[PDB]
């Protein structure tokens, strides 16, 4: 406990001393680029989506959102969104006629994890559909926390 | 080669410096780690730095330090003849 | 039998007070440490939530459930899940409880520990039942619900020791004192004018004679005649707490001896 | 939010005494210290556990449920 | 000043510090995750072939 | 289709991709996704 | 890092947790305490720099 | 997160032995015993009982780091006496003393009435 350090009771920590809940919110919108381009909430597939993240899309539903109460970990996608691409653009190869969409999903923070608490879907002032997803986590005192 | 001072009139310190020792040890450790021939018997060693330290202790490092002077001249000092007292 | 002596001063269902005489300080300290951190006990370890519309979080309720004390009288008949041959859990190494609460009334409804229902095969054992230690017959106030809110979950309880997590701790505060008159000079009493008048006398001072007030300091004396008081959370009887602490310490020493013999063979 | 199940310092069960403490304060018109002593809480570690607790679950229960059933 | 004299560098780590009275003067405790992230390139030699193979 | 809940009148709705985000009963424009029906495991530590 | 003693070479010790650990006697040269202070760690990538770091 | 699993405190790992005994070259007839997954509870008790043996010249124990649950015990006995035998004697004394204490506690408890 030297130099402004402290010693905490592990038993007290186990019993619930200085334990906290951490809520983190993510927001995403469906942007409409002109009369031609528009983004949509989707569960992108490996055969029709390009540049999709290496994470796991198993937790998404048909609407591209994780239902509340599901556990998520690092690199897990919580909001799945796709946008169309213009032809005549090949990147690192791997671009065939099958691909017609590209991923623009919002992934969970790499170091964070928890359980999805509440996801709400609504429309903004412009009428575009946007969603807000909240994730809970438990912070227990550690050997680096400040009190 | 007017910039090479003959050995008979060298005026620099005859003692190896800390920086010279550090660079000699590092260079010899790098060479050993790159599978260089070791001229000292090993009683069981795996660290190239430790092997280089043994070589320096027994004066078996075939390297010469070219000490430069502010005017561009230089003096060549063998590691074997340089005293390691620090 | 002519070894450590025990004299019980007060015995109850929650506290046992005794004098442990003719014993070593190391032995007494090890006894209390083992009684605090190494007595096996049954507690809820995993929770699966089927419905939770409460104002509280699933992890919150899981922690509160895991801190509920459960009966562990026959814990020795239960097996460790790590040492059991089963996929996840079975009746030989775990106990399954279920909680179902609904807000059927307009007023707030309290979900206590008495609402937990055992759905496993106890096989005639005496473990699993939550401890009820209040006049009204309820238990720990696990949660509160309003009209229209439901809590549905299943808890799986496994045996463990407080070293892994404090929730398995079967012993509460343990009074531990010796030499109330400071005859061994193991403490230098801080004082301003008079240490004797500034430091209150411990209740145990009545069981030992006061200093002779002028006799030379006894340098051959050793610590002994410890006064101990064990408090139990209710998972197991307090006398059982003491007995199983001694048993655990004996088993640990015997394990050391067995390991030494095993190495001797090789 | 709700009364802790166990005392942090020692681990005594205190989550089964919140209602009794409130009843002693209200119906019996007993002081907080006397009620704590009557409940069997001798160590000040448990005394503070029950004395300084704030019941926020009551306020949280005033909001309408998010989901019905 | 912003990109030549000083610049962002790799093979570095940052985190809170603590005092350990059981550590030598020159010893520094490094978290296991930071150790697993930071790497050192060791050249394969007859003296470390087996150890490097075991690590691989 | 997926099941949602109005954020004001707490009515369960069944919405498709084409249907507009709106409560057909009261008209509220905020919907909360229904909790998943698959069990989630929690440790009691 | 106002002076050369604020950046010194240490020997790694892989320990359990999420904080660096350092001896108490080396806090004064670093002008550091454990109220939340952070310190940087850099890993050399060559034998020459390794030996220089350990010898100077 | 880098917090070790709590069962590492007492559960022995793979390829790990409870005791690791090595001779000590610092002095004659001295040995160092490393106890794995053990702490002060056993260290202090065993050391205190060893100090009571008349044929034991040195008995000490230490825990190098509280992070790891293991401790070292240095034992040096008189010439002709095995430190292994000294440890065996101390352990047997502990077992017998604990058994006597358990019997005394049981007989005393059976005499009470309130519980
Ligand atoms: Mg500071
Ligand atoms: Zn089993
Ligand atoms: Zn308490
Ligand atoms: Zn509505």
């Amino acid at each position: 406990n030297q130099e402004d350090s402290m010693i905490m009771n592990q038993s007290s920590i186990d019993r619930g001393l200085f334990r906290s809940l951490f809520f983190r919110s993510y927001m995403d919108q469906e942007k409409k680029y002109g009369m031609s381009i528009t983004e949509t909430f989707e569960k992108p597939q490996r055969t029709n989506t390009l540049r999709m993240k290496h994470g796991t899309y198993d937790k998404l539903d048909d609407d591209g959102l994780i239902a509340p109460g599901v556990r998520v970990s690092g690199e897990d996608v919580i909001i799945g969104k796709t946008t169309p691409i213009s032809p005549d653009e090949e990147e690192l190869g791997q671009r065939t006629a099958y691909h017609s969409k590209r991923d623009a999903s919002t992934p969970l923070r790499s170091t964070e994890n928890g359980i999805v608490d509440q996801v709400l879907v609504t429309t903004n002032q412009d009428g575009l559909k946007f969603v807000k997803v909240r994730v809970r986590t438990t912070k227990i005192p550690q050997i680096g926390d400040k009190f | 080669k007017e910039k090479a001072i003959p050995k008979d009139q060298r005026a620099t310190t005859p003692y190896m410096t800390k920086y010279e020792r550090a660079r000699i040890l590092g260079t010899r450790a790098l060479q050993i780690s790159m599978n260089a021939p070791v001229f000292v018997d090993l009683e069981g060693e795996t660290d190239p730095l430790r092997i280089a330290m043994k070589e320096l202790a027994e004066k078996k490092i075939p390297l010469v330090i070219r000490r430069y002077l502010p005017d561009g001249s230089f003096e060549d000092w063998s590691v074997e003849e340089l005293i390691v007292d620090l | 039998s002519e070894g450590p002596q025990v004299k019980i001063r007060e015995a109850s269902k929650d506290n046992v007070d005794f004098i442990l005489s003719n014993v070593d300080l190391a032995m007494a300290n090890s006894l209390r440490r083992v009684m605090i951190a190494e007595i096996p006990t049954l507690a809820i370890d995993s929770v699966e939530v089927e419905t939770n519309t409460t104002v509280l979080a699933d992890e919150f309720i899981a922690h509160r459930l895991g801190l509920i004390p459960l009966q562990s009288m026959d814990i020795e008949q239960l097996e460790y899940s790590r040492d059991c041959f089963c996929e996840d859990h079975c009746d030989k190494c775990s106990v399954v409880l279920t909680l179902q609460a609904f807000g059927e009334s307009e007023s707030t409804t309290n979900v206590y520990s008495k609402d937990l229902v055992i759905v496993s095969n106890l096989m005639g054992r005496n473990i699993g039942h939550p401890i009820i230690q209040d006049k009204e017959g309820n238990g720990v106030l696990i949660c509160k619900l309003r009209k229209g809110q439901e809590l549905k979950l299943t808890c799986v309880a496994k045996k463990g020791i407080a070293k892994e997590h404090a929730k398995w701790g079967p012993a509460a505060a343990i009074e531990f004192e010796y030499d109330p008159w400071n005859k061994l000079k193991h403490t230098d009493y801080w004082y301003e004018q008079d240490s004797a008048k500034e430091w209150p006398q411990s209740k145990n001072c009545e069981y030992e004679d006061p200093p002779n007030e002028g006799d030379p300091f006894d340098y051959k004396a050793q610590a002994d005649t410890f006064y101990m008081n064990v408090e139990s959370v209710g998972s197991i009887p307090v006398d059982q707490v003491v007995v199983r602490g001694i048993d655990t310490l004996q088993k640990k020493v015997a394990s050391i001896l067995l390991a030494l013999t095993q190495m001797d063979q090789d | 939010m709700i009364v802790p199940v166990r005392c942090f310092s020692c681990g005594k069960v205190v989550g089964d005494k919140w209602e009794s403490y409130l009843n002693l304060l209200q119906e019996d018109e007993l002081d907080e210290g006397t009620a704590l002593s009557r409940l069997g809480l001798k160590r000040y570690c448990c005394r503070r556990m029950i004395l300084t607790h704030v019941d926020l679950i009551e306020k949280f229960l005033r909001y309408n449920p998010l989901e019905k059933r | 000043r912003g990109n030549l004299m000083g610049k962002r560098v790799d093979f570095s780590a940052r985190t809170v510090i603590s005092g350990d009275p059981n550590l030598e003067l020159d010893q520094v405790g490094v978290p296991k995750s930071i150790a697993k992230t930071l790497t050192y390139p060791e050249v394969v030699t007859p003296y470390n072939i087996d150890r490097l193979t075991q690590l691989v | 289709t997926l099941k949602y809940i109005c954020a004001e009148c707490s009515s369960k709705l069944s919405l498709s991709r084409t249907d507009a985000v709106r409560c057909k009963d009261c008209g509220h424009r905020i919907l909360l996704k229904a909790r998943t029906k698959r069990l989630v495991q929690f440790e009691a530590r | 890092s106002l002076h050369k003693m604020s950046m010194m070479a240490h020997r790694v010790k892989v320990i359990p947790y999420s904080t660096f650990r350092l001896n108490l006697s080396v806090t004064s040269p670093y002008n550091a305490d454990f109220d939340g202070d952070e310190m940087n760690l850099h890993v050399p990538q060559s034998e020459e720099t390794r030996a220089e770091l350990s010898q100077l | 997160m880098n917090a070790p699993d709590r069962f590492e405190l007492f559960l022995l790992g793979e390829g790990e032995s409870k005791l690791k005994i090595d001779p000590d070259t610092k002095a004659p007839n001295a040995v160092v015993i490393t106890f794995e997954k053990e702490d002060h509870t056993l260290g202090n008790l065993i050391r205190a009982e060893l100090l009571n043996d008349r044929k034991v010249l040195f008995a000490a124990y230490k825990v190098e780091h509280p992070f790891f649950a293991r401790f070292k015990l240095r034992i040096q006995t008189t010439e002709g006496y095995d430190p292994k035998d000294a440890l065996k004697n101390a352990c047997n004394s502990i077992i017998n003393k604990l058994g006597a204490l358990k019997t005394n506690f049981e007989t005393e408890w059976n005499l009470q009435t309130l519980a």
